[PDB]
């Protein structure tokens, strides 16, 4: 059977200057046979650290490796606004034994803010082509971690919506949010009232923004 | 006439008949054929101490041959005891930091191998002359004159604290985490030979590939880990190699081939691996029988003699309790500068290289 | 130069059908360093694909990826070859070429020192239909303040690419960009928002300017409360 490998640090978040520690955990004994990789959103993965033990050239002196029996641990002394990107682990004690990790992501901590939600509802052209479609924007939301639902005519719809979030923001290292629900002409005019809420943790009680039809 | 003043002599005598020589020749090897090392610094001031401890042991027998009476003006009552007392407490220090030494090689070798120098050693030994040479001026200005001596209490409680708890445990517990330290890395050892022998067992008359592939992979990652435990790397990575091969072959379906390809490891598995398992078990076996002499050398020396100074205080000198003691403490100071005799024969002799440079000096 | 490594097999296929990737080497030998394949869906992490030993002849290949993919390598030109044939939504994924050592020597303990540009590999199962574009504003009131905000969305375009500006770039402080999402059906949808005070609303309008790279779709939408 493949060597199967477990890595419980999926997200992490940190600050700038503050240690970041990373586990890892095989299936059996595998000999420091496990490196480390550096992979930006967008670029080419790049190698850190290999045997868990030494340091490969031109990568800084931060990083640091270590080995008790199955277990692995990166440690990285201070963060860099340079080393902000996802960390995976391969194991190769063969060619046909590699094996990654699920990735280790960091982000950056921010003060308290509150997303000003908004709400756009379908356009002419939509009722025109036949398919309306019902947006919501989330603004300013450091934490990244919130809920949110769309109340439809007083009736909660989950589902079929889709929401998508953007990351690492190069102005205030916030997160923006947009969701986005689709129906049909017939579906969407029988309804009068519709409402999108939010339960982001930031806030002291979900927010709701709601429109009337017509 | 009494027992225990000849006991006393003939034990002095010996200790000085068998140092002398010795501790010259190896002071000697050691200072001009030797390379100017750490250990090598660690020696010459060992043997240093001991030929320092052992040229005032003519000056013992002198003066217990006059059966206390010492003729000689308060310079040399001040003098010679506290010398005899710097030189003691010298050797202690320079023991218990040899150990200590060598117990932090195998704890950090990073940290000695960026740090440990010859002049951090020079520093330690100033450090260790300094402390006794502060241990030694108490003895050198309590005592007084005819019978040399005193006319105390405090001063054998810090002796006892500072020469003797401290340094023999530091010693015991840097002995024992070596011995533990080298068990373990031989039962690590014996484990990885076992997984590579059992699954060989059953590998000689397997009939299914996943079986066969999952233990060389088994066998690679033990080998792998029994590397990091020169031939020795040479034969690892010939195993290594065989056992990639093994694997290629097995992977293309080959179950026949990858079966003879196993089984030729058998060829330098009793090349390589059990001569150095032999060897490193020699090696533990040696390590461990040194430790336990030096410690049972170290205790039977200098055990009786704090002994005895602490119930010098706990008992009157005018009972016989007391007289027997100040009789029994010649026999324990020859008892304790024995193992200025005792320490060449357990620390420089030892060696092979320095036994080799000592057997070609003569 | 350096170590380098390009692939020339990106694009997009069909389900099923056969698609050859291809990875040069520069800078060193292939006859002397093992060639392997990882894959990387977008959001998810890498797996191991294939590998291919120029001086040694053996192959091996994932056990999901058995009976249906070929590796090869050719140390003429110094090029690795990966024909993969009957594809499934699964294999859309960004395939990147690496190389590790061999066991006599340092280079073998020696991870992915050097990795290629990646080729991204998709399946298709659609055709090109081209992207419409619908304002985003607000109902009937906002009383927001000085914190407004307004959209554009493109929706049913597949290609990835899509570039998108208000005004030609004369706004650009608060113009948001959100990636695309992948629909059941197989086409994608975009939102480009941006936040202005109340008092330029009733001042000057705004376009978004919405141009399609892969096509020939050019859309001016204005935007107006
Ligand atoms: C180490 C040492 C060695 C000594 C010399 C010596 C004595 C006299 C003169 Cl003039 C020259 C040399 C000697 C050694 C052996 C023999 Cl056979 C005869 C003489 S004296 C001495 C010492 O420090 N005594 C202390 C502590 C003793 C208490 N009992 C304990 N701690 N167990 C003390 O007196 O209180």
């Amino acid at each position: 059977s493949d060597i199967q490998m477990t890595q419980s640090p999926s997200s992490l978040s940190a600050s700038v200057g503050d240690r970041v520690t990373i586990t890892c955990r095989a299936s059996q004994s595998v000999s420091s046979a496990v490196a480390w990789y550096q992979q930006k959103p967008g670029k080419a993965p790049k190698l850190l650290i290999y045997s868990a033990s030494s340091l490969y050239s031109g990568v800084p002196s931060r990083f640091s490796g270590s080995r008790s029996g199955t277990d692995f641990t990166l440690t990285i002394s201070s963060l860099q606004p340079e080393d902000f990107a996802t960390y995976y682990c391969q194991q190769y004690l063969y060619y046909s034994l590699v094996t990654f990790g699920q990735g280790t992501k960091v982000e950056i901590k921010r003060t308290v803010a509150a997303p000003s939600v908004f709400i756009f509802p379908p356009s002419d052209s939509q009722l025109k082509s036949g398919t309306a479609s019902v947006v919501c924007l989330l603004n300013n939301f450091y934490p990244r971690e919130a809920k949110v639902q769309w109340k439809v005519d007083n009736a909660l719809q989950s589902g079929n919506s889709q929401e998508s979030v953007t990351e690492q923001d190069s102005k205030d290292s916030t997160y923006s949010l947009s969701s986005t629900l689709t129906l049909s002409k017939a579906d969407y005019e029988k309804h009068k009232v519709y409402a999108c809420e939010v339960t982001h943790q930031g806030l002291s009680s979900p927010v709701t923004k709601s429109f009337n039809r017509g | 006439n009494e027992p225990p003043v000849i006991l006393s002599m003939v034990i002095l005598s010996l200790t000085f008949l068998l140092g002398l020589p010795g501790n010259g020749l190896v002071l000697w090897v050691a200072g001009l054929k030797m390379q100017r090392t750490v250990n090598t610094i660690w020696f010459l001031h060992l043997t240093l101490a001991d030929l320092l401890c052992c040229l005032s042991l003519p000056f013992s027998l002198a003066h217990l041959a006059l059966q206390g009476q010492w003729p000689y003006g308060r310079f040399l009552c001040k003098l010679i005891p506290s010398i005899i007392v710097l030189n003691m407490f010298a050797s202690v220090f320079l023991l218990t930091a040899i150990s200590l030494d060598r117990c932090l090689v195998v704890f950090k070798p990073i940290w000695c191998q960026n740090h440990r120098n010859v002049g951090m050693a020079c520093s330690i030994c100033g450090c260790i002359w300094v402390v006794a040479f502060v241990m030694c001026i108490p003895v050198f200005v309590y005592r007084e004159i005819n019978r040399c001596g005193y006319k105390l209490v405090a001063i054998t409680i810090t002796r006892l604290v500072v020469g003797f708890l401290l340094p023999s445990v530091i010693m015991i517990a840097c002995y024992s985490f070596i011995v533990f330290r080298a068990r373990r890395q031989l039962a690590d050892l014996e484990d990885n030979w076992e997984t590579l022998n059992d699954n060989l067992k059953v590998i000689e008359k397997a009939d299914n590939a996943a079986q066969v592939k999952d233990a060389l992979t088994k066998m690679r990652a033990a080998a792998l880990d029994a590397q990091k435990a020169k031939d020795f790397r040479h034969g690892f990575d010939i195993l290594v190699g065989q056992i990639d091969d093994a694997l290629k072959l097995a992977n293309e379906g080959k179950v026949k081939e990858a079966q003879a390809a196993a089984e030729q490891l058998k060829t330098t598995r009793n090349a390589y691996i059990q001569k150095y398992l032999e060897r490193a078990r020699s090696t533990l076996s040696k390590t461990f029988r040194v430790a336990v002499v030096v410690v049972a050398v170290f205790l039977v020396c200098w055990t009786p003699y704090h002994i005895f100074g602490v119930l010098s205080l706990l008992t009157d000198p005018e009972t016989p309790l007391g007289k027997t003691l100040m009789s029994w403490d010649h026999v324990c100071i020859a008892l304790a500068s024995a193992n200025s005799c005792f320490n060449p024969f357990l620390y420089a002799l030892l060696g092979k290289d320095f036994r080799k440079k000592a057997r070609q000096s003569i | 130069s350096e170590v380098q490594l390009v692939e020339s097999g990106g694009g997009l296929v069909q389900p099923g059908g056969s698609l050859r990737l291809s990875c040069a080497a520069s800078g060193f030998n292939v006859v002397d360093f093992s060639l392997h394949w990882v894959r990387q869906a977008p959001g998810k992490g890498l797996e191991w694909v294939a590998y291919i030993s120029s001086s040694s002849g053996s192959t091996s290949y994932a056990d999901s990826v058995k009976g249906r993919f070929t590796i090869s390598a050719d140390t003429s030109k110094n090029t690795a070859y990966l024909q993969m044939n009957s594809l499934r939504a699964e294999d859309t994924a960004v395939y990147y070429c690496a190389r590790w050592g061999y066991w006599p020597g340092e280079p073998w303990w020696k991870a992915f020192d050097y990795w290629g540009q990646g080729t991204l590999v998709t399946v298709s199962s659609a055709s090109t239909k081209g992207p419409s574009v619908f304002p985003l504003a607000p109902s009937s009131k906002s009383t927001s303040g000085g914190t407004a905000a307004l959209g554009c969305l493109v929706k049913d375009y597949f290609p990835e690419p899509v570039t998108v500006s208000w005004n030609s770039g004369a706004l650009t402080s608060g113009v948001h960009t959100f990636p695309a999402v992948l629909q059941s059906s197989g086409l994608y949808s975009l939102s480009s928002v941006v936040t202005v005070p109340s008092s330029s609303l009733g001042t000057q309008t705004y376009i978004c300017n919405v141009n399609h790279k892969p096509s020939n779709t050019k859309v001016d939408k204005k935007v107006e409360p």
